[PDB]
């Protein structure tokens, strides 16, 4: 029985990394933007 | 494995802590590259417009260089 409480706690902080790493994606396109005007001719 | 349990959640949280630090060093980043952006300019209208034109008439002279070859071939 404790091992499916562990196996849901591992579930939900699993979630918790993968909103975390989406609230991380999120200011890559904003660095990324400022480098498109650096080469153009 | 049940005595491991707690030792893995706490180091999930510590990596959990340690990918919330890293969110905020993407602003150094930016920073960064306004600055660069004030050091160098530069500034695009038109490269996209014609570049389909570049591409059309490549394209289009690629074409007429086979039939060159081709018919170079043929006329020998």
């Amino acid at each position: 029985i404790d091992y499916n409480d562990y196996k849901i706690s591992k579930q939900s902080i699993f979630k918790d990394l993968e909103a975390l790493s989406f609230q991380i994606v999120e200011l890559e396109s904003n660095r990324d933007k400022l480098i498109k005007i650096s080469n153009t001719d | 494995k049940s005595q491991e349990w707690p030792g893995k959640l706490e180091k999930m949280k510590s990596e959990c802590e340690l990918k919330e630090e890293e969110i905020k060093a993407l602003q150094s980043n930016i920073s960064e590259l306004h600055k660069i952006l004030r050091k160098k300019g530069i500034s695009t209208e038109q490269f996209e417009l014609q570049n389909q034109e570049r591409e059309k008439l490549t394209r289009e002279l690629d074409k007429i260089n086979i039939q060159s070859d081709k018919l170079t071939s043929s006329i020998k």
